[PDB]
C-alpha cells in the first residue's frame, strides 16, 4: 500500500474549497477600511498593501 | 566654509577629513553623462578612462549601421550635437512650455552596390533639458524623476533545503536583463542539471558537449566532483552533433529537427548581441564574480565560452564545499553564496538611464520603418530625410514624462521637500516590485544600508521600505552601484587617502567607527575597537586587524535625519516620524533659524536651490524687492529675478527676498537671497518658542497642545496660502460658450466686482459662491410649464437663450485675487481642441494658526491645538515672560523620544548666554568643549552635530552657568526647572517645572483642508448613491463594521433609515425633504433601489424570483 500511494486524482472538490477560501479572504481584505477616505493621524500602511 | 555662513559654535569633537559633496549630483552627473557634456567628458578621461562614450552615443553606436535585407545599403548616426534651448525656465514655466534644446544627429547613408554616400543633420526634435536644480519643466511644472532601484543583472547562486525528505538543492540563474534564461540546478539524485529557457531539466553533459566537448577532456577536467561523474555516466549522447540535435528537439519538437539548425538556433539563442545582451553591466558582474578576463576591459555582450563551464565548476564547487576557486585565465575568487537583497547584486537607473531606455526603443520604434522605407523606395532617390522619421522617438520621450511613475511632481511644499525628492531610492516602477507584493522580506533593513542608504527615515505609508534617500556620503558608480568613501588605514594609522568603495568590496574589509579615539599623530590609543565584520555583524578586534575606517559619525543618515538634534536619544521609530514630518513643514510669513540645529541647516538650503548664490564675486550694484544687480570685478553686470510670491506646486507660497544692501562685497556662493525656509542661508522650517513641560488643567490631555494668543496676535504661525481656479471656454454643438459681464437671472449687486469683460478685478477680495469670472452657455428648448409663464409674465422678464456657468469660489474658500491669466485662441495660444479662451484666477489668503491645526517638533512629537489661551492666562516666570507653548508631561517618557528634553535645554542655554568658570581651570566637565565654546552671548546659535553633539554632562554643567536676565537674576536653576505662576489664581505652583526653548514647525494638515459636511448634494449617475472623493459636497462611507455596531446596539429603525433614506432611495428621499422642509413627521421608508435592481436582474436571468406573505 505505501509503494502504491495515493495519486489524488482529479481532486476538484479540493480546488473547489480553495476558490471559496480565495474568494472569502479577497471579501476580508475589502471589509477593512480603504485608503479613499482616511481618518488617521497620518498616511500609514495597512493590510491591503 | 562658505562665504556667508553665519556664526553658529559646533560642539563637534571630532575632525572632519572629506566635506559634503554636492547633495545634487545624483541628478546631474546623470544627464551629463547622458548628453556627453564636455566636463563629463573631463571627469571620467581623469578617472583612467579611454575614449569614454556618453548615453546618447552608446544608444547611436548600438543601433548604429543598420543594413536592409538585401544587404546593398546602409544608415549610420554619429556626432549627436545639442543646441540652445529655446526659451528660458521662467519663460517656460509662465507659458506652460517645455524647457527643451534641438537635437541634432549626423546620419550618413551607403549604397554597396555603387557606393554613394549622403551625409547630411537630421533634426532629432526637442530633447527635454533639465535645470541646474535637477529637475524637468515639462508643461510648465517642476516634474522630478526618482533613481530607481532594481537587481543587477547577472549570475547569482542559491541554495535551498527540501521540505519533503529533507537535505538541500543548489541552484544557479544567469539573469540577462534582455534575453532569455540558462540555469542550473543540483536535484537530490547526485546529479546536476541544466534547464535551458525555463522549460525542462537536461543534463549538463548534454550542454558541455553541444558547445563542443567531448567525453575524454570532460573526464579529463571535470574530475574533482563526483557528482558530474554521475552525469556523464547516466549521459546517452555520444557526439557533439547529437547533443545539439537533442537540444532542438527538446526545446521544439514541432520543427524538423537537423543538425544545422540545431546548431543555429543555439547560436542564435545567447550567442548574438542582436537577441541576448547582458547591458554592459552583467559581463561586469559575471566577470567579477567568476573572475575570468579580469583586467582587460571587455566589450562582449554575450557569455564566453569560458564563462558557461566555469559557472558549473563554481556551482560544483560549492556543493563540494571548496571556498576557493581560480581557472586557467583567470584570478582566484571566493566560493559563497548569494542573496537578492545585498547591494553588490541591486545597482541603481538614475534618470540618465531611465532616458536612454526609453530613447533606446523609440529608436527601436523607428528603425522598424527605416528599414521598410528602405525596402520599399527606388534607389538613387533616397536622402537620409525619405527614411527617417522623428515621430516615433518625439513620442516616446513625451509619454515617458508625462505618464511615467517614476517622473512625478516635486514635492514643492518646502525646500527640504524638495531636495529630499530629488535624491530618492524608488524600488518600484517598470521592472520593479508591486505595491501588495514583496512583504516584509525586500522592506527590511539589510547590513549593507549603512553608508549608502538611510535605515531610518523612509516613508510609513503603503511604500515603507521601498523607498529610501540616499545617505550623506554617497555617489552612484558609473556601472550603477552605490559606493560610499572610507578611510584607509595602515599599520594602526589613519591617512588621508579617502578611497570609495562598494558592497562587495567592503565585504573584504573590516571597517571601524569614526569616533574610535586616536592619537595626535594618527595611531590608534585602544586595543579592542569595535568593527564590522563580512556577514554585517559588529564585533571587537584588534587595533592591527582594522583595514578601514568611516568618513564621520553621520554617514549612515540622510540630510533629513541629519537635521535631527539628539538624534541618538531618540528612538528610531520616533526618529524615522520627525524625519518624514520635517518635510511637511509649510513655510511662515517670517522665517527664522533654530536657536539649536546641526551642521546640514546651511549646506541643505544651498544646495535645494531654494536660495540665489551670487555667481561671481563684485560689489552689489542696486537692491530691490524684485531683482538684485551685481558688477563683478571683470566689469560683467549680473541680473538674478527674485520671483515673487509664487504659487508651490502644493499651494504654499514661494518666495525670495534679498538679505544684501548695495555697496556690499559679495564673495563667490555667498547667499545674496534667501527663499520661503530660510534665513542668512540656513533652513528656518519653524520658530523657536517657549516652552513648559507639565500639564495644564486637562487642555493637553492625549497629546494635545496648548498656545498663547501671542503667536497668533505677532503672526508667529501665519502662513500664505494660494490656489488656482481654472475655466475653459469651448465651441458647443449648440454653439460657442462666451465669458461675459452680463448674467441671466442674477442682481447686478452681486457681480459688482467684476471688470469690462466679466473677469473679477485684481485685488479684490472673494468668499464662497463669489463669481469669478462670467460664462454663458446656449441653452436650447424652454418649454416653460404654465406657472413659469404666468410668474414671467406678471414681472415681464423675457426668456434668455443662455444659461448661467459662471465660474464660483468652491465653498469654504476666500481670500484675495493676486493674478489672473488669459488663453486664447484669438491670439495665437496653443489651447487644446475646441477650446476657445482659458481664464486662471489665483486667491491667496492669510492663514493663521487655530484650533486643530497640527504642530510637531523634530523628535516625532505631534499634536493638534487644543487651545489657543490669552496671554494672561499662561503661566509666565517670575520676571513676567509668559510661556508660548505647553507640552504634556505624560507623553514624553512613553514614546521613548527624551531627545526633545535635551532640545528644551540645550535651547535655553543657547537663549540665554554661559560663561563657564575657566579663570581659575577648566572644570572637569568642561575639558572636552572646543576652546571657542567656553563663552557665548544671549541670542547665540550652537550646533551639536548628529552622533557628535554636546554630552549630557556638558549640557548639564552649561545649564548651571547660564547669565542672568535684565534684572540680574537666573530663571532656571541647574536643574534646567524653573517657578511659573499661575495665570488665572495667581498662586505659584507647587514644584517648579521644565522650562526652555523648543523648534517646532507648523505642518501642512490644517483643519480647513480637512472639514467635510453634506444635507444634500450630487448623486451618482449609476448607483444613486451619494459621491465623494472631494471636500466640497463629498459623502462619508458607513461600511459594514458600523452596520454590525449598530445591529448589536439593536438599532434597527436607525440602520434602516440610514441604508435606505439617504443612501440610493429616490423616492423617499425627495419625501423626507419635503417633511423636513414642512415640518411633517418623517415617513416610513420604502424599498430602496439595491434591492429593486437586484430583483430584476436576477429575474434577467430566467429566474422566477417572486415574493409572498
Ligand atoms: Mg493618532
Amino acid at each position: 500500500v505505501d509503494l502504491l500511494g495515493r495519486n489524488k486524482a482529479a481532486d476538484e472538490a479540493a480546488e473547489r474549497e480553495r476558490r471559496e477560501e480565495e474568494a472569502y479572504a479577497a471579501g476580508v481584505l475589502d471589509l477593512m477600511v480603504d485608503r479613499e477616505d482616511l481618518m488617521d493621524d497620518e498616511d500609514h500602511l495597512l493590510a491591503q498593501d | 566654509s562658505v562665504p556667508g555662513a553665519p556664526n553658529r559654535v559646533s560642539f563637534a569633537k571630532l575632525r572632519e577629513p572629506l566635506e559634503v559633496p554636492g547633495l545634487l549630483d545624483v541628478q546631474t552627473d546623470s544627464f551629463e553623462w547622458l548628453v556627453g557634456s564636455d566636463r563629463w567628458r573631463q571627469a571620467a578621461i581623469d578617472r583612467g578612462e579611454e575614449n569614454p562614450v556618453g548615453g546618447l552615443e552608446e544608444v547611436l553606436a548600438e543601433l548604429s549601421p543598420i543594413e536592409d535585407f538585401s544587404g546593398s545599403m546602409s544608415l549610420s548616426f554619429s556626432d549627436p550635437r545639442f543646441d540652445e534651448v529655446k526659451a528660458s525656465v521662467d519663460e517656460c514655466k509662465d507659458k506652460d512650455m517645455t524647457y527643451a534644446a534641438p537635437l541634432f544627429v549626423t546620419a550618413e547613408f551607403i549604397n554597396n552596390n555603387t557606393g554613394e554616400i549622403k551625409s547630411q543633420t537630421v533634426f532629432m526634435g526637442d530633447f527635454p533639458m533639465m535645470t541646474e536644480k535637477g529637475t524637468f519643466i515639462i508643461n510648465g511644472t517642476e516634474r522630478v524623476v526618482v533613481s530607481q532601484l532594481v537587481r543587477s543583472p547577472g549570475v547569482y547562486f542559491d541554495e535551498t533545503i527540501d521540505k519533503s525528505t529533507e537535505k538541500t538543492l543548489h541552484s544557479v540563474k544567469v539573469i540577462p536583463g534582455r534575453g532569455a534564461w540558462l540555469e542550473f540546478d543540483v536535484d537530490k539524485r547526485d546529479t546536476v542539471g541544466v534547464r535551458i529557457d525555463r522549460k525542462r531539466r537536461q543534463p549538463v553533459t548534454v550542454l558541455l558537449k553541444a558547445l563542443g566537448w567531448t567525453n575524454e577532456q570532460i573526464v579529463e577536467r571535470f574530475g574533482f566532483s563526483e557528482i558530474m561523474m554521475g552525469t556523464l555516466e547516466k549521459d546517452t549522447t555520444s557526439g557533439t552533433d547529437e547533443a545539439l540535435l537533442d537540444i532542438y528537439r527538446k526545446l521544439r519538437p514541432g520543427e524538423p529537427p537537423t543538425k544545422e539548425s540545431a546548431q543555429t538556433l543555439l547560436e542564435n539563442l545567447f550567442f548574438k548581441e542582436k537577441r541576448y545582451d547582458l547591458a554592459r553591466v552583467g559581463r561586469y558582474k559575471v566577470n567579477k564574480k567568476l573572475g575570468l578576463n579580469a583586467g582587460k576591459p571587455i566589450t562582449s555582450s554575450t557569455l564566453t565560452e569560458e564563462d558557461v563551464v566555469a559557472t558549473i565548476e563554481y556551482l560544483v564547487r560549492l556543493h563540494e564545499g571548496q571556498t576557493s576557486m581560480t581557472v586557467p585565465g583567470g584570478v582566484e575568487v571566493p566560493v559563497e553564496v548569494d542573496d537578492i537583497d545585498h547591494f553588490g547584486n541591486r545597482r541603481l537607473r538614475t534618470v540618465g538611464e531611465l532616458i536612454q531606455n526609453q530613447i533606446r526603443v523609440g529608436l527601436s520604434r523607428m528603425e522598424r520603418v527605416v528599414r521598410e522605407r528602405m525596402t520599399t523606395q527606388d534607389v538613387e532617390a533616397i536622402t537620409p530625410q525619405t527614411l527617417i522619421n522623428i515621430r516615433p522617438v518625439v513620442a516616446a520621450i513625451k509619454e515617458f514624462f508625462g505618464t511615467s511613475q517614476l517622473s512625478q511632481f516635486m514635492d514643492q511644499n518646502n525646500p527640504l521637500s524638495g531636495l529630499t525628492h530629488k535624491r530618492r531610492l524608488s524600488a518600484l516602477g517598470p521592472g520593479g516590485l508591486s505595491r501588495e507584493r514583496a512583504g516584509l522580506e525586500v522592506r527590511d533593513v539589510h547590513p549593507s544600508h549603512y553608508g549608502r542608504m538611510c535605515p531610518i527615515e523612509t516613508p510609513e505609508g503603503p511604500n515603507i521600505g521601498l523607498i529610501g534617500s540616499l545617505s550623506v556620503y554617497a555617489r552612484v558608480n558609473p556601472f550603477g552601484f552605490i559606493e560610499t568613501p572610507y578611510r584607509k588605514v595602515e599599520n594602526g594609522v589613519v591617512t588621508d587617502q579617502i578611497d570609495y568603495l562598494t558592497a562587495d568590496e567592503e565585504d573584504r574589509h573590516v571597517v571601524a567607527q569614526a569616533n574610535s579615539p586616536t592619537d595626535e599623530n594618527g595611531r590608534f590609543t585602544e586595543d579592542r575597537v569595535m568593527v564590522r565584520k563580512k556577514g554585517g555583524e559588529v564585533e571587537f578586534v584588534s587595533a592591527d586587524q582594522v583595514d578601514y575606517m568611516d568618513v564621520s559619525p553621520r554617514q549612515m543618515v540622510s540630510v533629513a535625519t541629519a537635521m535631527i538634534p539628539f538624534l541618538e536619544h531618540d528612538d528610531a521609530n520616533r526618529a524615522l516620524m520627525g524625519a518624514n514630518m520635517q518635510r511637511q513643514a509649510v513655510p511662515l510669513v517670517r522665517s527664522e533659524a533654530p536657536l539649536v540645529g546641526t551642521g546640514m541647516e546651511l549646506r541643505a538650503a544651498i544646495d535645494a536651490g531654494d536660495v540665489v548664490v551670487a555667481d561671481k564675486t563684485g560689489v552689489i550694484e542696486e537692491v530691490s524687492a524684485d531683482y538684485i544687480t551685481v558688477m563683478a570685478d571683470d566689469g560683467t553686470r549680473q541680473s538674478y529675478r527674485l520671483r515673487k510670491f509664487a504659487r508651490s506646486n502644493h499651494g504654499t507660497c514661494a518666495n525670495q527676498r534679498p538679505i544684501v544692501d548695495a555697496g556690499q562685497r559679495v564673495e563667490a556662493g555667498q547667499v545674496i537671497a534667501d527663499g520661503p525656509c530660510t534665513q542668512n542661508g540656513e533652513m528656518a522650517l519653524g520658530k523657536n518658542l517657549l516652552v513648559a513641560i507639565m500639564p495644564w488643567e486637562g487642555h493637553n490631555y492625549e497629546d494635545a497642545i496648548i498656545l498663547s494668543n501671542r503667536l497668533v496676535e505677532e503672526d508667529v504661525l501665519t502662513s500664505i496660502h494660494i490656489e488656482e481656479h481654472e475655466i475653459d471656454a469651448r465651441d458647443t454643438k449648440l454653439g460657442a460658450e462666451e465669458i461675459t459681464r452680463d448674467i441671466p437671472n442674477v442682481s447686478d449687486e452681486v457681480l459688482a466686482d467684476l471688470d469690462e469683460r466679466g473677469i473679477v478685478r485684481i485685488g479684490a477680495e472673494v468668499r464662497d459662491g463669489d463669481i469669478l469670472v462670467g460664462k454663458v452657455t446656449p441653452k436650447g428648448e424652454t418649454e416653460l410649464t404654465p406657472e413659469e409663464r404666468l410668474l414671467r409674465a406678471i414681472f415681464g422678464e423675457k426668456a434668455r437663450e443662455v444659461r448661467d456657468t459662471s465660474l464660483k469660489v468652491p465653498h469654504g474658500e476666500s481670500g484675495k485675487v493676486i493674478g489672473i491669466r488669459v488663453f486664447s485662441r484669438e491670439d495665437d495660444d496653443e489651447l487644446p481642441a475646441g477650446v476657445n479662451e482659458l481664464v486662471r484666477v489665483y486667491v491667496a489668503q492669510k492663514r493663521k494658526i487655530s484650533d486643530g491645526d497640527k504642530l510637531a517638533g523634530r523628535h516625532g512629537n505631534k499634536g493638534v491645538i487644543g487651545k489657543i489661551l490669552p496671554v494672561e492666562d499662561m503661566p509666565f516666570l517670575p520676571d513676567g515672560t509668559p510661556v508660548d507653548i505647553i507640552l504634556n508631561t505624560h507623553g514624553v517618557p512613553r514614546r521613548m523620544n527624551i531627545g526633545q528634553i535635551l532640545e528644551t535645554h540645550l535651547g535655553w542655554v543657547a537663549k540665554a548666554g554661559w560663561n563657564i568658570d575657566v579663570a581659575a581651570g577648566v572644570p572637569d566637565w568642561a575639558s572636552k568643549l572646543p576652546e571657542e565654546l567656553y563663552s557665548a552671548p544671549a541670542d547665540s546659535t550652537v550646533a551639536t552635530p548628529v552622533f557628535d553633539g554636546a554630552q549630557e554632562g556638558e549640557l548639564a554643567g552649561l545649564l548651571g552657568s547660564t547669565l542672568p536676565n535684565r534684572d540680574g537674576e537666573v530663571m532656571v536653576d541647574a536643574d534646567g526647572k524653573s517657578t511659573l505662576f499661575d495665570g488665572r489664581s495667581g498662586e505659584p505652583f507647587p514644584y517648579p517645572v521644565t522650562v526652555g526653548y523648543m523648534y517646532i514647525l507648523k505642518l501642512h494638515h490644517l483643519v480647513d483642508d480637512k472639514i467635510h459636511a453634506r444635507s444634500t448634494g450630487p448623486y451618482s449617475m449609476i448607483t444613486q448613491q451619494p459621491l465623494g472623493g472631494k471636500a466640497q459636497f463629498g459623502g462619508q462611507r458607513f461600511g459594514e463594521m458600523e452596520c454590525w455596531a449598530m445591529q448589536a446596539y439593536g438599532a434597527a429603525y436607525t440602520l434602516q433609515e440610514l441604508l435606505t433614506i439617504k443612501s440610493d432611495d429616490t423616492v423617499g428621499r425627495v419625501k423626507v425633504y419635503e417633511a423636513i422642509v414642512k415640518g411633517e413627521n418623517i415617513p416610513e421608508p420604502g424599498i430602496p433601489e439595491s434591492f429593486k435592481v437586484l430583483l430584476k436582474e436576477l429575474q434577467s436571468l430566467c429566474l422566477n424570483v417572486e415574493v409572498l406573505s
